[PDB]
């Protein structure tokens, strides 16, 4: 969205051809305009026929029709039920608080309906005590109870809320924001079920994917934020089993970026299943598609059998006669390399990667997968299943193909992931705070002026919440240097606030500054 | 292939003086036109190496994304060279002294023409047209070379 949005076009020209003489705001938004000896004082109300006012107000509902009130709706603290506040209170370790706010929202809506009062009377803070937002830790939250008919947030309250939110239009919320609020209710319902199993980097990932499902129109794969939430979770098995139902095809194992974070011991099984599916696609049986998954696993024999049973395919006779050889033989190794480089010139990139993997030249299979096929997701998967979980070919691939673009794009999620897969944990944790161009002589990769800068560098509060997690688990790497680390923690805390404040979550900014623990 | 040396001299004289605005500005048609002069006084066995060189050059330039045109004047002089080599070579002559493999040779030559996607990247597409002048003995189109070419070529 633009940082500024027009809300009125005071068109004095519609009455006189004389140019505006002078313009001056005054008390309560009164905008006095002068021309000749003749003033055009406009009050702070709004004319809904204007295209600017109509577009800025959008679908919202506002108590007063004012430029002052409108400018206090498009900006300023969020109502505590706003979806952008609830997801940000979930990313911060305040899930219990979000559950309580949803319960209070239900109670307030029932109160309004029972008294037949208009919903616009709904309290923005839902009668919450502000100190609740400042509680340092999720398990220290005083989760009080309510009267018997609905004592604590649960499935019944969830369904009642999802009904009410369709039977009423919450104030200040564009209908799309209300849809995302309903999806947040569903996500909290899911988390409450899994809340007893997955640590809280599992809860953040679960909400990330549940929000992804509602935005497949504009979002083509879970952000690297969610991949990094899951990558550092201790319960990757639970997350994978929760999103498994959606991973039927490779195109859906590439949306959830499973190759990045799922455990190698599950990535092997997922390649087996994805090979099964990719073979028996909608069209017909074709061992060409599932070749890479079966070779990466080192199951050339299954691929050979697959080619054999594919009697109808035109390529069958050549491939059965070729693949059956033993590619430890130098002559056949060179023959397979030659065929791989021929297929790279006949524009058959996937087959070139397959052949480059027959001979165990992984460094050439993964470079054909990430550079000519454009699947870094599949390259990482093949690296992780074929050779091992972390490096050595994966390290070179990431440092060559991903690190430069990450530095140019100034992306710190990718940089942290890369320095994690290189098992450079001590600097992988630091890459979350300091920009990639300043890490490990990365300035040698690209000139500092080529990198993105200016307003495009919008912070990401979650990026800090991850650090405070890793920083606390990997203290061994931070005891050696405290003053230098604090010098940048105290900068990124004040730069993460001032976006938590610019995105309306002031209550979370105060919590972040209040509760941050400096490692003395 | 086995033509006048004053017809390869006129091409070397006029094509530089003739220009093409296909590049946006008048550039000598000779700047984009190469030659494979092998006259009739020149060895008969090089009438065969003249047709290979030309189609290979067109295939090379088609492999750069260009739409080349090989103009082979004449295909019947390459067939006469294979009839003169075969006759001095001992194997059995065909209908009019030509070898039994004349048709195969002509087919292989003409199968080198076509529109194709070039090997390697960047992805480019080129084409090779072949315009082969046949010189039937006496103007009779029933000749072995003319019949074979009419069997192979798509335009007559």
């Amino acid at each position: 969205t633009p940082s500024y949005l027009p809300i009125e076009k005071i068109d004095i020209t519609a009455h006189t051809a004389h140019n505006i003489g002078d313009s001056v705001w005054m008390k309560n938004g009164t905008f006095v305009v002068a021309s000749g000896n003749q003033f055009y004082i406009k009050d702070k109300s709004l004319d809904l026929t204007d295209p600017f006012t109509y577009q800025s107000i959008g679908s919202r509902k506002i108590l007063s029709n004012d430029i002052l009130h409108l400018s206090s709706v498009l900006n300023g603290p969020l109502p505590v039920y706003h979806p952008q506040f609830l997801i940000q209170a979930i990313y911060a370790n305040k899930l219990q608080l979000v559950k309580e706010l949803l319960l209070r929202l239900f109670l307030a809506l029932r109160k309004l309906d029972f008294e037949s009062q208009d919903v616009s009377n709904l309290d923005s803070n839902l009668g919450m005590d502000p100190l609740k937002y400042f509680i340092a830790k999720d398990r220290d939250y005083p989760v009080e109870s309510f009267p018997d008919p609905y004592p604590c947030f649960n499935k019944t309250v969830s369904l009642a809320l999802t009904e009410q939110l369709t039977k009423t239009t919450l104030p200040y919320l564009t209908r799309h924001q209300q849809i995302t609020l309903i999806t947040v209710i569903e996500a909290v319902d899911e988390v409450t079920k899994n809340e007893n199993i997955v640590d809280y980097n599992g809860v953040r990932f679960l909400l990330g994917v549940k929000l992804f499902l509602s935005h497949k129109n504009i979002q083509k794969s879970i952000l690297m934020r969610d991949v990094s939430w899951a990558l550092h979770s201790d319960n990757k098995e639970i997350l994978l089993s929760s999103i498994d139902r959606h991973i039927t095809s490779w195109n859906r194992a590439r949306e959830y970026r499973i190759a990045y974070w799922i455990k190698e011991q599950d990535l092997v099984k997922k390649f087996e299943d994805i090979a099964k599916y990719e073979f028996s696609k909608d069209d017909k049986r074709d061992p060409s598609r599932c070749a890479i998954f079966y070779l990466a696993l080192k199951k050339k024999q299954i691929l050979l059998s697959l080619w054999k049973m594919a009697i109808g395919h035109p390529e069958q006779q050549k491939m059965v006669r070729f693949i059956s050889n033993d590619f430890t033989v130098p002559r056949w190794r060179t023959a397979a390399l030659k065929n791989a480089f021929v297929l790279l010139s006949k524009h058959r990139y996937m087959d070139a990667a397959v052949f480059f993997l027959l001979t165990d030249s992984l460094k050439d299979c993964v470079n054909v997968l990430c550079k000519q096929v454009h699947d870094m997701d599949l390259a990482i998967g093949v690296c992780r299943v074929y050779e091992g979980d972390n490096g050595p070919v994966l390290g070179e691939l990431l440092t060559a193909q991903m690190l430069p673009e990450t530095i140019k794009e100034n992306d710190r999620w990718k940089a942290s992931f890369i320095y994690w897969k290189l098992r450079k944990q001590e600097v992988a944790i630091k890459a979350l705070l300091t920009a990639p161009i300043d890490l490990e002589n990365n300035s040698s990769i690209v000139d500092k002026e080529v990198c993105v800068n200016r307003s495009f560098l919008v912070e990401d509060p979650a990026l800090l919440y991850l650090y405070n997690h890793l920083r606390n688990r990997n203290l061994k790497y931070f005891i050696g240097s405290l003053n230098v680390e604090a010098k940048i923690e105290c900068t990124l805390i004040l730069r993460v606030t001032d976006i938590l404040c610019r995105m309306g979550c002031n209550y979370l900014a105060v919590s972040l500054v209040k509760n941050w623990k400096f490692i003395e | 292939c086995g033509e006048r040396g004053n017809e390869m001299a006129e091409v070397l004289m006029e094509f530089p003086e003739l220009y093409t605005e296909m590049s946006g500005t008048k550039e000598p048609i000779m700047k984009r036109t190469t030659l494979v002069a092998n006259t009739s006084n020149m060895p008969v066995a090089a009438r065969e190496a003249s047709i290979y060189t030309g189609i290979t050059l067109a295939e090379y330039f088609r492999d750069q994304g260009k739409n080349v045109s090989m103009i082979a004047d004449s295909s019947s002089r390459w067939a006469e060279a294979l009839r003169e080599i075969s006759g001095r070579l001992g194997e059995m002559p065909a209908d009019q002294g030509f070898p039994a493999y004349l048709g195969a040779k002509l087919a292989s030559f003409y199968e080198r023409a076509g529109k194709a996607v070039a090997l390697g990247s960047p992805d480019r597409t080129g084409s090779v047209s072949i315009v082969a002048a046949v010189s039937p003995a006496g103007g009779d189109f029933s000749d072995p070379v003319t019949t074979a070419t009419l069997g192979i070529t798509q335009v007559f």
